[PDB]
């Protein structure tokens, strides 16, 4: 009764969405022309939280497709699991973004944009009771960038109560399209910490290093980084579309995971890339972050973990208190109890044994850091503002973009330095 | 002495009806409070929203002018 | 006559009222369909258990409960459950969002749609009975619906029926099975404004229970169905005084009299004994003389605290089962000679008794052995104050930054609402301390 209206932008929103439905429906038993095939009642006992169950005992995707080009979302449909998405809910434009935010915002995006919403709506009657909105998309890009905030501040008009969360991808110059990149990145984040509740930091740095050092990957495509972000994004979800002793949903998820309104940008971890005591170990290790963070140099304010696969309930119980004692300086006296993990019966697909990660951790910062260099590397000699000034912007509203999350930095660091006494 | 029944008993009545009457009033004391401050905190988040809007159309506007 | 309207609010209050009235069902021998064989009056009748279960025509013997929770995934399980039938469906009120462990979505936001829904399914059961006597309120402390929904219901229960009885049946938050953070914001918020209008509230420490099922009932990782269905007996024992009759059998309400000294000490220190497995329960009986000295044991008691470290205001002992007074005031007599049961200087000594002759009932396929008597003690000490230690140091490290507060005033509350909660929680525990000082 929980229903989540998915939403995908961009040409990598597009694909790291499409490899998402495509795992969770094997998870689900659900085949590409969208019946069911599985052999556990625990797949249908919650699966109204992200299908609708249309005639002919149809399990359709409730997901919405949006990009500016064709490109991509032509290779969704022809590809794997295409025939399973509602053909209305297909929003596609023909102009491009051309990797820049200013016309994903402002020009071509507000074009589209109100063409959107009409899915949006649709999708939100047949809710018994919405929970609220996910979105997955790219901030170094332009149409996931500029239109998927633009999409977030429009949603927030009509359904202001309701939770809204992002799967953002932080750019990298290890994975660079453009040069431009940091920008849309900047004035991305402008825009996520005023109209979001919780956000993942997917950074491409992080996926790079995984395929590059631990995976041995010398030339890591496209293909082996959303490999990483399919199997994240279904664990943060595992414990919202199967059942257990934790009645789960994205409001009670923001409650305890957000300390601070503004502070809601987490640290997504997966293990492995065995036993319960390995496999706890490697959760919490620098190497098996999805964001370029080690969270030993910052401190963690809120922590959350999922631990699926067939596993003794009292070794998990040991495990996470094991690693509390022997690193109580690394989390905040200010904040009891602070982590808490579920553990799920169902492993994921080829793994005996997994464990997701979320934490939101002050060391962060040192994401926004390395993006507000490159920003600030640019934004000092002008370079490449006839992109953004020429659709209708001015250098004011790159200052506020600049100090907005600067002000962000300098919060991580003050809950940070903070003590009990 | 009958006249002090009568006051013990009346007395009685007169604090239990106000314990029911003080009640009431801090409970629609808080039930309209929370409901203002709701109101607000929605009106002023709608409010930065719609100033996005007028800011979005000046800078399609700002655009406009230099074509 | 004298009848008990329980209420059941929450995840907490629904799960554990599902053990409480399947236990009830065992004890007087009631069917899952309703049907008592061994009642011959139909219709109704004045008996003893007449007082948590009402008659219809069909001689269907109905609860006089209502469980209520903002979400429906609790509350559909009881729909479908063993006990399904026993239960008419305009007692189980359910909503389609919960309270998401928010004192203000629960106490204001979701509440106020169903909180009139609820009272008019109450006062149906009020205008059944031939004469009210109370009401028990089974709830979290720290949950968005048990802490929130239940602080709303009790402000209304006070003014629709004004000063009658009101007990609750709290669960005191524990780290090992702290469903989520925020726990003493809510703990704090639903203490401060239920405490003018409970009359008596029994406090039941989750950790103590853990501890209890792990020691006591060698359980690795006790679920909530163990944790439940060992809390139902002291519920059970508790009630039984007002559930069944007899010539030793003394009225809780009279016990009631002497625990609450002052409107706010209302928190008594629930003991419950014996507590033991079936594999240590074959071939050892155990004394009146032996479950009575488990009663006077920190690792027995609902509540993590030290009585030695603390005073007795009150002592009251709940037997059930074959138990003789002469036992009793023999154990008695030794128990005053080997503990550290130090009475304040302005209340008597000594130890009210009570005796139901009715033995106590294990859940079948339950963890607990079938003994031949059982006794719980509640004892009114004032080093119960150590639970609101534990609670307002937790709650006041949060509070001092300010965290998770956003999603409290987001929803309509003022900071002025947890600064003023705290305060109380301050007096609260200042009163602790009057109490236990000697006269002049
Ligand atoms: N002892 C015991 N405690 C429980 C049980 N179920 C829930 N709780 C307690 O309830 C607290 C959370 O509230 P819940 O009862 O789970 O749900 P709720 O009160 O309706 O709160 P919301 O999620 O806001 O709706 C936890 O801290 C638990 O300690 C139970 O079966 N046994
Ligand atoms: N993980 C992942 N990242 C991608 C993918 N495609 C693009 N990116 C990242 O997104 C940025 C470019 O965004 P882009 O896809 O061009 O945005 P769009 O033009 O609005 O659709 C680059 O910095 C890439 O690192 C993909 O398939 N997978
Ligand atoms: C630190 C404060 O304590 C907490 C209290 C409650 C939660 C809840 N978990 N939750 C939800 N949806 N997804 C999750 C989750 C996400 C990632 C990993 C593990 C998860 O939990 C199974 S609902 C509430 C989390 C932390
Ligand atoms: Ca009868
Ligand atoms: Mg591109
Ligand atoms: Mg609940």
């Amino acid at each position: 009764m929980r229903e989540i209206v998915h939403i995908q932008a961009g040409q990598c929103g597009n694909q790291i969405g499409a490899k998402f439905w495509e795992v969770i429906s094997d998870e689900h038993g659900i085949d590409p022309t969208g019946s069911y095939h599985g052999d556990s009642d625990l797949q249908l006992e919650r699966i109204n939280v992200y299908y609708n169950e249309a005639t002919g005992n149809k399990y359709v995707p409730r997901a919405i497709l949006v990009d500016l080009e064709p490109g991509t979302m032509d290779s969704v449909r022809s590809g794997p699991f295409g025939q399973i998405f509602r053909p209305d809910n297909f929003v596609f434009g023909q102009s491009g973004a051309g990797n820049n935010w200013a016309k994903g915002h402002y020009t071509e995006g507000a074009e589209l944009v109100d063409s959107v919403l009409d899915v949006v709506r649709k999708e939100s009657e047949s809710c018994d009771c919405l929970q609220g909105f996910q979105l997955t998309h790219s901030l170094g890009g332009g149409t996931g960038s500029g239109m998927g905030t633009l999409l977030i501040s429009k949603i927030r008009e009509e359904y202001p109560d309701r939770i809204m969360n992002t799967f953002s991808v932080m750019p990298s110059p290890k994975v660079s399209d453009t040069v431009v990149e940091p920008y849309n990145a900047t004035l991305s984040v402008h825009q996520l910490v005023e109209n979001t509740d919780e956000t993942y930091c997917i950074d491409n740095e992080a996926l790079y290093d995984i395929c590059f050092r631990t995976l041995k990957l010398t030339t890591p495509t496209y293909g082996d980084l959303n490999h990483l972000v399919s199997a994240t994004m279904s664990g943060v979800t595992t414990c919202l579309r199967f059942p257990g002793q934790l009645n789960a949903d994205l409001r009670k998820l923001a409650v305890n995971m957000v300390p601070f309104p503004r502070l809601h940008f987490f640290m997504p971890g997966f293990a492995p890339l065995l036993t319960v005591p390995e496999l706890t170990q490697q959760m919490f290790d620098s190497k098996n972050m999805m964001a370029a963070c080690d969270p030993r140099h910052g401190r963690y304010l809120t922590v959350a973990a999922i631990f699926r696969g067939r596993m003794s309930m009292k070794e998990v119980d040991e495990q996470m208190l094991n690693v509390q004692n022997k690193n109580s300086s690394y989390f905040v006296e200010w904040i009891p109890n602070n982590v808490k993990t579920a553990v799920c019966d169902i492993p994921p697909r080829g793994l005996k044994m997994s464990a997701t990660f979320i934490g939101n951790s002050t060391a962060i910062q040192e994401l926004f850091k390395r993006i507000s260099e490159q920003f600030t590397a640019m934004f000092r000699r002008k370079a490449f503002l006839h992109w953004y000034t020429g659709e209708g912007m001015d250098e004011m509203e790159f200052t506020e973009a600049e100090s907005n999350m600067n002000d962000l930095v300098s919060e991580y660091q003050q809950y940070q330095d903070a003590t009990a006494d | 002495k009958r006249e002090h029944e009568r006051e013990v008993i009346q007395k009685a009545i007169e604090e239990n009806n106000n314990f029911i009457k003080m009640a009431k009033e801090k409970l629609a004391q808080k039930m309209e409070s929370n409901k203002e401050n709701r109101e607000a905190h929605l009106a002023a988040m709608l409010e930065r929203l719609q100033e996005k809007d007028k800011h979005a159309e000046e800078v399609r506007k700002n655009k406009e002018l230099k074509e | 006559m004298r009848e008990c309207i329980s209420i059941h609010v929450g995840q907490a209050g629904v799960q554990i009222g599902n053990a409480c009235w399947e236990l009830y069902c065992l004890e007087h021998g009631i069917q899952p369909d309703g049907q008592m064989p061994s009642d011959k009056t139909i219709g109704g009748g004045d008996d003893s258990f007449n007082t948590f279960f009402s008659e219809t025509g069909a001689g269907k013997h109905v609860p006089r409960a209502v469980f209520v929770d903002l979400e429906p995934t609790v509350i559909d399980e009881v729909r479908t459950g063993t006990y399904r039938q026993l239960f008419h469906p305009e007692q189980l009120i359910t909503g389609k969002e919960d309270a998401a462990n928010n004192y203000a979505r629960g106490h204001y936001t979701i509440g106020k749609e169903i909180i009139d829904l609820v009272l008019d399914r109450i006062r149906k059961l009020a205008d059944q009975c031939t004469g009210l006597q109370g009401f028990l309120v089974f709830h979290s402390f720290g949950g968005g619906t048990g802490s929130g929904f239940t602080s709303l219901l009790m402000e209304r229960l006070s003014v629709d029926y004004g000063k009658k009885s009101k007990l609750e049946f709290s669960i005191y938050p524990a780290p090992q099975v702290s469903t989520a953070v925020v726990e003493p914001y809510n703990s704090i918020l639903t203490t401060h404004t239920t405490l003018e209008h409970s009359d008596c509230a029994f406090m039941v420490d989750n950790e103590a229970i853990y501890d209890i099922c792990r020691r006591n009932l060698d359980i690795e990782r006790p679920t909530y169905t163990n944790l439940n269905r060992l809390i139902s007996q002291i519920v059970s024992s508790i009630t039984a005084s007002l559930r069944f009759d007899g010539a030793l059998n003394v009225d809780l309400t009279e016990f009631q009299t002497n625990l609450v000294p002052y409107p706010r000490i209302h928190f008594p220190l629930a003991t419950y004994a014996p507590v033991i497995s079936a594999e240590k329960a074959y071939h050892e009986q155990l004394s009146v003389a032996e479950i009575t000295n488990a009663c006077f044991e920190p690792a027995n008691q609902m509540v993590k605290c030290d009585p030695r470290h603390g005073k007795y205001m009150a002592c009251c002992l709940l037997y059930r089962g074959d138990v003789v007074p002469k036992d009793v005031n023999a154990a008695i007599a030794t128990i005053k000679t080997k503990r550290s049961i130090q009475f304040v200087d302005w209340c008597p000594t000594g130890f009210k008794v009570g005796i139901n002759y009715q033995p106590p009932t294990v859940v079948p396929g339950g963890d607990l052995a079938k003994v031949q008597r059982a006794v719980c003690m509640l004892s009114n000490t004032t080093a119960i104050a150590e639970a609101w230690a534990r609670l307002d140091h937790k709650f006041d490290l949060m509070y001092a930054k300010r965290a998770f507060v956003h999603w409290y005033v987001g929803e309509g509350m003022e900071e002025g609402e947890f600064s003023e909660a705290r305060e109380d929680m301050a007096a609260l525990e200042k009163d602790y301390e009057e109490v236990g000082v000697d006269s002049v």
